[PDB]
RNA sequence: GCGAUAACGAACGAGACCUUAACCUACUAAAUAGUGCUGCUAGCAUUUGCUGGUAUAGUCACUUCUUAGAGGGACUAUCGAUUUCAAGUCGAUGGAAGUUUGAGGCAAUAACAGGUCUGUGAUGCCCUUAGACGUUCUGGGCCGCACGCGCGCUACACUGACGGAGCCAGCGAGUAUAAGCCUUGGCCGAGAGGUCUGGGAAAUCUUGUGAAACUCCGUCGUGCUGGGGAUAGAGCAUUGUAAUUGUUGCUCUUCAACGAGGAAUUCCUAGUAAGCGCAAGUCAUCAGCUUGCGUUGAUUACGUCCCUGCCCUUUGUACACACCG
């Protein structure tokens, strides 16, 4: 299973929380955003993160999500 | 006397091990007559696999 | 003009590479033809010991390791001009040896 | 978990 | 027969006749103590 | 290429009160005998000109009176030492091949000696363990 | 077209230059060869008895044009196999030392070897040669 | 032990040879061996002399095994 | 210089340094000719980079390989992608890519390994049993 | 040769420097109570981020126990252990 | 159809393959077919191949077996019993070996005939064990025609292994009469025995 | 984790983390790595080429394959589906890698009469401490077999034995006035082994550890056969103060049961299982053993609670030294 944690799952949404406009739909783009926005230790962290940021910004177009 | 039947629907695991499953199947001419029967081995979806006999129905293996 | 090659190891590869970048940096400003650093296969240092003092219960194994990291340097350059660099440049992790 | 003896 | 090395000769090996024991298995409380001497109420009391 | 032949063939061969099997290859065939290994077949057929595709039966009077001949006399025919049984013997000294009959005649010649002398191997011998120190705590259970 | 050893199937060429070599007949052929045992591994000495030394030393001369200035030593490793221990599992064993140094000092003075200075033992000018020129007539068949 | 298969030719089998394999489609070492009761070393020795005088067509090249048939 | 380019094709250890430089129908393996690599059951392996493309391209280009690690199969595999992945990247340098994009599609189509070394590779084994999974029998 | 005797600035952060020090008091007659939170308050005092003191083995009693002072924050596995 | 000239020359043999990849350069893909409906999807046969050694990942996912060559599941299939573990190469010189044997026996195509002995002796309905925690029970099922394109070929190897154990007969033509035998639906033959009382005692168990 | 929610927000453990393996034609450099050129040199068809030798000054070029430091890269990426449209899962295309990417290391709160006082100059106490249970020394014993059990191997044959031909890995180790290291290369030896030099305190030299399986070509040809190698007899070496109760090997010789194994039961889902060898260990010699590596390389699943085991909840208690109650 892929199942993220909640360490990764609550830094993810206090990113949205605080630089949406700063958000993509992109990995990419938001794999270099979270470098300069959060202090990550671990690169292997850092793409966690990203990668389920941008899920959770490619989830706002389809509607709103709950809880965020 | 063999039929040929499609399986258009796998419901889940049967069997006391769990070994066999339940799927539901489409005969391949006449697409009529709706069994759902169990199968030995691994199944997807559209499976063309044929029967020995047609004439009973299936449930869950003690 | 003296060929001296200069060899550095450690077991942690940043004084090691602190080292190897100042003796570098001590050969370039100055005007001496260098040729290295050459990364030397790493040497892993293996014993398979076993976990129990006594010899009762499942059978569970230790393996320590020892990496040590090895350069090598040839250095186109008079004994005093190198001689003096590896004092600049020394830690007490790396060990330096100076050979014509 | 024996007693010594001598014979000399 | 006085020396050990001499009478080796001479001495049968009768073992093939005779059965071994057809059960030869001889290598229950682990919970109570046989000590006896209980450590007091008080004592704990003073040594921790 | 096959060839033919009628009553050169011997069915029921015989070699030094040994009988060995006329049907196969003969330097394999003299493994029968006592005394002869696969090894030792192997170089007393080839000094003797017996080309190895052949058969113990094929193999005329002649042949075999002077293959015995060499392997009875081995030392006459450059057969070296290090290729024989018995070398440098207690009784003379001189390097011997024991064969058919008489191998088994001085293995048990040899063991009463042992058994003469009360030597620990002798003594174990009599018993009929192993002597070699090999272990029976477990496994000598035949 | 330069026909090279190398350019030739190796399995085929150590027969026909052995073919060559025994009609030659310049190579001495140690008279111990119907005795003794190619390796101390082995059980039975090989079952061609008439060529195997001279199959031995025809592919011995075609490996050693192959590779540079091998020793002896290095020559009991090559054709040694498994042996069979009884109970124990498989170890390699060497090559009989006797006959590979007798084949390099054989092929040494019939042209095909010499002593290669800092050890081993090259490869002569007319053995690449006439092992060039034996492979040169080994594939018009 | 029920092979009894005969190695030493005479002269009542070299004639047969030639009157069984050409009347096979595919032959084997134990083809051979199977139904004309020679054995395996009579078997190969006779495969290598069948297939020489022209009886034989070699389908396969193999030392642990051999493919013929007839080439008539 | 001249043309050339430089490939290698990797296998379980064997890496199989290919060099493709301009001139003859010159494939050699080791300096030797690719039509004695043994094990000859497989000689057909090697030649898969050949024919599915056509042996025409090998007109122009000579082939020189050379092999050390891995083990015998693995050095029939490692060849064959270092000469596919030699003939790709002498087209890339030298042709047009309408002809890599092109040639590639008949080695992609045939298989993956064509072109792409595979990350199969042994675990280390773990103690407690003699393979990477595999644990002693177990005593009841 | 040339031996040089540092002082070291934060005592309670030393383990050997705490660990020894607790040796003396518990040879000093202390009870283990009153010696364990000297040393526990003296690493928190200094500011250390966690601490834990297990005392174990025999005391006035024929069984031996084991005996625990956690404090702070306690990380347990992976390389900050090695780290930290 | 002009012989391609190189420098290190290549054989006239291979250069046909020019045209159509092939099993061995002897035996085509084209003429090949599945003679069952629904094993067609199990039986990979579209893609031409020159020798059964592929090397690929099939066990990664749960139906990547499906694409693997048809040939190379029986090769696969013929190194068991522990010593033939890892012997492909020697189990393909069995398989190629027979195709030899098999060309010159009922005249048909290699790999067209083990196709047709992969087909016939798959059994479409096992008994499966219905066992009440211990009791003998027994109940009658289908079989998948994943399950039945596997369980033809692990019979046909076995009945291959067999017939070589002990025998003066070796295990290519031993496998050559099974897979000919097999293939025609041979009572004699291995796995139409061992798949006949499969579906037997299946229909007293439904 | 979603979700439901008298809970809300947190911490340890898991996951993260680290070591190792994969990709990098993008960096940093590589005479202890190689390659292409360049000399000088060789054999063949002479086609200017095919193969090689050499070159610590050809005072060549480069890092691409080999090494390792700095980095980069994957985060289930994008798409089709089901799901409380959530957490997720399943199929595709890309990718080097889409099973936690692969495998391992560290690893919670308390605890067990689990194991060790035979590792300690770690121990409290009992015993003993000069005719010592301390030491030292010689000789023996742990090997000793009427028997049952298990961890392994040798195999029970032709998917094979021998006999030739071919001939690829990787992990590792190796010294001085010693107490003798790895040992090449040369010379003697059927073999084992023996002699003389030299390299290496180490990517150099040992060692490309040319390992075996394997591929080919031959004999063998169903026979307990040439499968198998017990039990035993004779000589030559090695090691050690010392080999008898064979250290071991080697040479010859002896030519065993075993022809696939009952009731039962074990390991295992991918380079994994299983064949196949190699190195490090204890070691002066002794590996059928472990520890690691590399070669070949599969079958079938990708589900369940049927067995067993554990965990959680409900339940019951006259137990709490906790059913060994």
């Amino acid at each position: 299973g892929r199942v993220r944690t909640k360490t990764v799952k609550r830094a993810s949404k206090v990113l949205i929380e605080r630089f949406y406009p700063k958000l993509t739909l992109d990995f990419e783009t938001n794999k270099r955003l979270t470098s300069e926005i959060a202090v990550i230790q671990s690169k292997r962290l850092r793409n966690k993160i990203a990668g389920y940021t941008t899920h959770l910004m490619k989830r706002i177009q389809k509607g709103p999500v709950r809880g965020i | 006397p063999v039929t040929l039947a499609k399986v258009i629907k796998v419901l889940g695991r049967t069997g006391s091990r769990g070994g066999v499953t339940q799927v539901r199947v489409e005969f391949l001419e006449d697409a009529s007559r709706t069994i759902v029967r169990n199968v030995k081995g691994p199944v997807r979806e559209n499976d063309i696999l044929c029967l020995m006999e047609s004439e009973r129905e299936a449930r869950r293996l003690r | 003009i003296h060929k001296i090659r200069i060899t550095l190891t450690s077991t942690k590869v940043k004084q090691l590479e602190n080292v190897s970048a100042n003796i570098i940096r001590n050969a370039a400003q100055y005007n001496i033809v260098k040729k290295g650093p050459v990364r030397m296969p790493t040497k892993v240092l293996k014993i398979t010991t076993r976990k129990t003092p006594n010899g009762e219960g499942s059978k569970t194994w230790d393996a320590y390791e020892m990496r040590i990291h090895k350069r090598v340097i040839d250095l186109q350059a008079p004994a005093s001009t190198v001689k003096r660099i590896t004092q600049i440049t020394i830690e007490p992790g790396v060990d330096v040896e100076v050979t014509i | 978990r024996k007693k010594k003896v001598y014979t000399t | 027969k006085s020396p050990t090395g001499n009478e080796a000769a001479l001495k049968n090996k009768n073992f093939n006749k005779d059965v071994a024991p057809p059960q030869s298995t001889a290598t229950p409380f682990d919970r109570h103590s046989r000590t006896g001497k209980t450590d007091s109420k008080k004592k704990l009391q003073q040594g921790w | 290429l096959v060839v033919q032949e009628q009553g050169s063939f011997q069915h029921i061969l015989r070699l030094l009160n040994t009988n060995i099997d006329g049907r196969i290859k003969i330097m394999y065939a003299l493994t029968k005998i006592r005394g002869v290994g696969r090894r030792y077949a192997n170089l007393v057929c080839k000094k003797a000109d017996v080309e190895l595709t052949k058969r113990a039966g094929e193999l005329t009077q002649e042949e075999l009176e002077r293959i015995v001949t060499i392997m009875q006399n081995p030392t006459n025919y450059k057969i070296p030492a290090w290729f024989l049984n018995r070398q440098k013997d207690q009784v003379d000294g001189k390097d011997y091949h024991v064969l058919a009959n008489n191998l088994e005649s001085k293995l048990r010649d040899d063991l009463e000696r042992l058994k003469k002398i009360r030597s620990h191997r002798g003594i174990r011998h009599f018993w009929g363990l192993k002597v070699r120190g090999q272990h029976t705590k477990t496994t000598s259970r035949g | 077209p330069g026909v090279s050893v190398r350019d030739v199937p190796a399995q085929d060429f150590i027969n026909a230059y052995a073919q060559f070599l025994q009609r030659q007949g310049k190579l001495e052929v140690p008279g111990y060869v119907d005795i003794v045992k190619t390796s101390a591994g082995n059980d039975l000495p090989p079952q061609e008895a008439e060529t195997w030394f001279y199959k031995r030393a025809a592919s011995i001369a075609r490996h050693i044009y192959l590779r540079k200035q091998v020793g002896v030593g290095a020559l009991n490793k090559l054709y040694g196999g498994a042996k069979n221990r009884g109970f124990r599992p498989h170890k390699h064993v060497d090559a009989s030392g006797s006959i590979n140094r007798k084949c390099v000092q054989a092929l040494q003075k019939i042209g095909v070897l010499e002593i290669s200075p800092k050890g081993g033992r090259r490869i002569s000018e007319n053995g690449q040669r006439d092992l060039d020129r034996i492979a040169a007539q080994t594939l018009e068949e | 032990d029920k092979a009894q298969h005969i190695v030493i030719l005479d002269q009542e089998k070299y004639d047969r040879i030639l009157k069984d394999v050409p009347t096979y489609k595919y032959v084997s070492v134990s083809v051979l061996v199977d139904r004309l009761k020679i054995g395996g070393s009579l078997a190969r020795v006779a495969l290598r002399q069948l297939e020489e005088d022209g009886i034989i067509t070699p389908v396969l090249k193999h030392s642990k095994q051999a493919i013929y048939t007839r080439a008539q | 210089s001249t043309q050339s380019v430089q490939t290698f094709g990797k296998k379980k250890t064997a890496t199989a340094v290919a060099h493709v430089k301009a001139g003859k129908g010159l494939i050699k393996i080791n300096g030797s000719p690719i039509t004695l690599v043994q094990p000859e059951i497989l000689r057909f392996k090697v030649y898969e980079p050949l024919t599915l493309v056509g042996l025409d391209k090998f007109q122009g280009i000579d082939i020189r390989v050379k092999v050390t690690g891995g083990g015998h199969v693995s050095q029939v595999y490692a060849i064959r992608q270092a000469i596919a992945k030699g003939l790709v990247a002498y087209h890339q340098k030298y042709v047009d890519e309408a002809s890599k994009n092109e040639l590639k599609k008949i080695f992609a189509s045939y298989d993956k390994t064509l072109l792409v070394a595979d990350s199969r590779r042994m675990e280390p084994k773990k103690f407690g049993g003699r393979g990477a999974r595999a644990r002693f029998q177990k005593s009841y | 040769i040339a031996i040089y005797a540092e002082r070291v600035e934060e005592r309670g952060l030393s383990a050997a420097v705490q660990a020894e020090a607790l040796k003396a008091k518990l040879l000093s007659g202390l009870p283990i109570r009153r010696a364990a939170y000297g040393v526990l308050r003296f690493a928190m005092g200094a500011g250390a981020k966690g601490v834990e003191v297990v005392i174990s083995g025999k005391l006035r009693a024929a069984r031996a126990k084991s005996q625990k002072y956690a404090d702070g924050f306690m990380i347990h596995s992976g390389q900050p252990t090695r780290d930290f | 159809l002009q012989v391609v000239e190189l420098a290190t020359t290549i054989p006239l043999d291979v250069q046909e393959a020019q045209r159509e990849v092939k099993l061995f350069n002897k035996w085509s893909f084209e003429d090949v077919e599945v003679k069952d409906v629904s094993l067609v999807d199990y039986i990979q046969i579209r893609n031409p191949v020159f020798v059964s050694h592929t090397a690929g990942k099939y066990a990664s996912k749960r139906f990547r077996k499906a694409q693997c060559p048809i040939v190379e599941r029986l090769t696969n299939s013929l190194m068991m019993n522990g010593r033939n573990n890892g012997k492909k190469l020697k189990a393909v010189r069995i398989v190629k070996h027979a195709l030899e044997i098999i060309h010159v026996l009922t005249e048909q195509n290699p790999i067209q005939v083990v196709v047709d002995a992969i087909v016939n002796s798959g059994a479409r309905e096992d008994s499966t064990r219905i066992g009440s925690s211990g009791t003998v029970r027994r109940q009658a099922v289908d079989v998948s025609p994943l399950r039945r394109v596997n369980q033809a070929i692990a019979l046909l190897t076995i009945g291959a292994r067999e017939a070589s154990f002990r025998n003066i007969k070796t295990i290519a033509e031993c496998l050559a009469e099974e897979l000919i035998n097999a293939a025609k639906g041979s009572s004699t033959s291995y796995a139409i025995k061992k798949k006949d009382e499969l579906e037997r005692v299946a229909k007293s168990n439904r």
